[PDB]
RNA sequence: GUAGAAACUGCGAACGGCUCAUUAAAACAGUUAUAGUCUACUUGACAUUUAUAAGGAUAACUACGGAAAAGCUGUAGCUAAUACUUGCAUUAUCCUUUUGGAUAAGUAUUUGUUAGAAGGAAUUAUAACAAAGAAGUAACACGUAAAGUGUGUAUCAAUCGAGUUUCUGACCUAUCAGCUUUUGAUGUUAGGGUAUUGGCCUAACAUGGCUAUGACGGGUAACGGGGAAUUAGAGUUCGAUUCCGGAGAGGGAGCCUGAGAAAUAGCUACCACAUCUAAGGAAGGCAGCAGGCGCGUAAAUUACCCAAUUCUAAAGAAGAGAGGUAGUGACAAGAAAUA
């Protein structure tokens, strides 16, 4: 009923709160991920196509993908399963969960816009929302700007000033370490020699 | 007045920067002597030129009085005072102030303050 | 579940830690590390029972931040450390050295030694163990492995350990003539010259060792630690000597004074 | 640079504390074995078949939400890591004989064929040959001598332990004399399974195994021991209860993670109780510390603190009803007024 639609390319989302069935009526017996023409829930939205990504039944319990009920069912939640929040390494618990097919149980409906219309919705496809924080790793910085190896990218960031750090940077101290590492490996290969060698020498 | 200091078992530790004893203090027919005077005795026995540098503990008048025992540290400094000596024993000393008395009310309020139960 | 304790009464502790009775209800359960607990102590007590260094454990505990001590002049930090039947202990903010050792009443002291033996440890091989290459490793009483040991050391022989190189510099046997120094026995801190060794077939062995007063005492053969010949110790002793009294006599020596 | 809410990650939560229901060769104790095994932290050794440094994907956060309610959480968008995942020299050996050429390249683990520092005894260590082959060998972070450390990693060893295991040791009862054996009872063979041995399990086979020296049963107001009371010497009775070992978390059973749990202030289900609910659904386990009801002849404060003892951590600095301090306390014990 209160549809929260996304453009996910806009970086944007917005609400559209219905009471009306027959609006809805089209979405029914659909799967999560299944796109439909988002048409007769209002005048500006037709032309636009609209995948349900998920929702909310109407006592608040979520949806799921794997199950394919109409109602609620319980089941075990697993440590990699999607809606769950284990409180302990390894736990299971058993919880309640409303299917993917879309009946008239949802408090609520999740849906992405897959496909542009003919009209403009205002705050939903007119203006559009950045990162809202750059990249940090060094290899990430170097595709956004494209300067290959040529110098340090340190003085190329984005701030609020204020800059954040970069990760996998090539500093000296990390060539230090890399060549203390390499003594490290050569100094124990002659010592390991002369001591068998000594060694070899008190054998008689 | 009169007394008389005792240091007993005296040996210096340089890993704590201290110097440790114990304190027999003879006051006989005479009450208990003020950690105070005891202070400015052992700095002049010692050669001290600044008092607030030790500790004192352990402080037990014995059976039948003009006697008592104790334990005495000597500091290097007053760093070395508060770096290697506990909030407790500083503030007896007076060398800081108390801190907040709020106790295991804090624990109380921890256990409430569930994470992602309190955003803030 | 039952993993592994890690709690230590007092009362369960080990007898010759000494540790009071009504001083706590809980002992330090020393690390898992070189030594066995029970033929060890940890340091913090070493240096808070022993040397009265520090007066709690917290005070142990800043002692061992700056890092003073040194156990086999490397340094150690952590305060549930055991230290061990014998080795050396260096303090640098004091400059002094120790190896400890047992009394002859079977407890951990720490000895004063000069800078100079403060390098020559005393390991007793424990096992020796062929790996790849036909490559002999020796496993010592510190739990330590030292590989290309000279092929006449046995598996009951000790070595002088260099502690800078952590290199064998001599070795001694167990002949009917080496001084041996025993650990963990009634007999415990004696040292004896070793009167005979019998050996049962499929048992433990035992071996009668001579004292110097000519008073012999037998022992479990996994319980002694040879220390030098005939002619000296390789090590320092405690003021005992390694010298066990009767007890009738004891008192005379404590009450003349 | 100094710090730093939240969150991801790491470690711990398998310790501790409580109780004594079960339990009668079981548990426990002394004494062995593990040549039949596993083992985190810690310690010592020490490695093998784009490189001026590689990849996506996610938390926190932002925006829209649902549910009466819960340590509930959907969708969309981004970002890290010692989270997850890929991936970059060299050494040894033969000979003329410091030196020149020549030859070879897998850690555990499994299979087949052989040779063979120690143990008491080896199908041992180890070595050779022929096959497989894990996991690794730093794409990680801070700074000590007037180069170090942390984190992580293969194997061996040590250590903290654990599982099994040898011998011997227990109260009353025969108005319990024959038990066990289809339903594994005793053993052999082969396998499966386990960390490992084992009827532990499976298939075939044999008919064994225990017993008046008390089997098999029954009772215990029975956890075992260290110990306690009473003792001239013998004895008799007690031991829930400081320590050690065992077991349990209302009763059973099952399971995940993990080095370690058949864990319970972890999960799953049933039984018995029992809480909230808007009636749709959620949530629970005081034989932890206090405290309450009940039961009774019979037993304390809903106190203070981590200062000591000690444990956990990313280990000084934080926590800890472990523990300590005080309150109640004629349980016991000691000294000692009323001249």
């Amino acid at each position: 009923m209160k549809l929260n639609i996304s453009n996910p390319l806009n970086n944007v989302q917005k609400s559209i709160e219905i009471d009306d069935e027959k609006k809805l009526l089209p979405f029914m017996e659909k799967r999560i991920g299944n796109a439909v023409p988002g048409d007769s829930i209002g005048e500006e939205f037709t032309g636009y196509v609209f995948r349900i990504t998920g929702g909310n039944d109407k006592q608040g319990f979520p949806m799921i993908q794997g199950v394919l009920t109409n109602n609620r069912v319980r089941l075990l939640f697993k440590k990699g399963m999607k809606c769950y929040r284990p409180r302990k390494k390894g736990e299971r618990k058993r919880k309640s969960v409303r299917g993917c097919i879309v009946g008239q149980d949802l408090s609520a409906l999740n849906l992405t816009l897959v496909k542009k219309g003919v009209n403009e919705i205002p705050g939903l496809t007119d203006k559009a929302v950045g990162k809202k924080l750059g990249p940090k790793r060094a290899s990430k910085i170097r595709k956004l700007f494209n300067l290959d190896k040529s110098d340090d990218v340190r003085k190329y960031v984005i701030g609020r000033f204020i800059k954040p750090k970069i990760q996998r940077l090539v500093t000296e101290k990390r060539l230090l370490r890399k060549r203390n590492l390499l003594q490290a490996k050569e100094k124990r290969r002659l010592e390991k020699k002369q001591q068998l060698k000594e060694y070899k020498q008190l054998l008689n | 007045d009169q007394f008389t200091i005792r240091v007993k078992k005296y040996m210096s530790n340089p890993l704590l920067r201290r110097k440790q004893f114990a304190l027999e203090i003879l006051h006989p027919n005479k009450g208990s002597v003020a950690k105070k005077e005891v202070k400015e005795r052992l700095a002049k026995m010692y050669k001290l030129n600044n008092v607030n540098t030790i500790v004192l503990f352990g402080f037990k008048t014995l059976f039948g009085g003009g006697r008592t025992k104790g334990f005495g540290l000597i500091y290097k400094n007053v760093d070395a005072v508060k770096k290697f000596e506990k909030k407790y024993r500083l503030v007896r000393e007076g060398l800081i102030d108390k801190e907040t008395k709020a106790g295991r009310r804090a624990s109380k309020e921890l256990k409430n303050r569930r994470k992602k139960v309190r955003g803030t | 579940g039952k993993g592994i304790k890690k709690h230590l009464k007092r009362v369960n502790a080990p007898s010759h830690w000494m540790l009071n009775k009504m001083g706590g209800q809980y002992a330090p359960k020393t690390s898992s590390g070189p030594h066995k607990l029970l033929e060890s102590i940890p340091l913090v007590i070493l240096l808070r029972n022993r040397l009265k260094y520090a007066l709690t454990f917290d005070e142990v505990k800043m002692i061992l931040i700056q890092k003073i001590v040194k156990v086999d002049n490397k340094v150690r930090t952590d305060c549930t450390f055991p230290v061990g039947l014998m080795d050396v202990i260096h303090i640098t903010k004091s400059n002094e050295y120790f190896r400890l050792l047992y009394d002859i009443k079977g407890r951990f002291v720490p000895h004063r030694i000069t800078n100079e033996e403060s390098k020559y440890k005393l390991c007793k091989v424990k096992k020796i163990l062929l790996r790849k290459g036909r490559l002999s490793i020796a496993v010592t009483h510190d739990g330590r492995s030292i590989p290309y040991i000279h092929p006449d050391v046995k598996v009951n022989d000790t070595v002088r350990l260099d502690l800078e190189t952590g290199k064998v510099l001599e070795h001694l046997k167990f002949q009917v003539g080496s001084l041996v120094m025993v650990t963990a026995g009634h007999s415990v801190g004696r040292v004896g010259v070793i009167s005979s060794i019998d050996k049962n077939m499929g048992t433990y062995d035992i071996i009668h060792v001579k004292d110097s007063r000519n008073k012999v005492f037998a022992t479990r053969l996994s319980n002694v630690f040879v220390i030098g010949d005939n002619t000296k110790p390789y090590i320092s002793l405690p003021r005992e000597k390694g010298i066990k009294l009767d007890i009738i006599e004891e008192r005379r020596n404590r009450l003349k004074a």
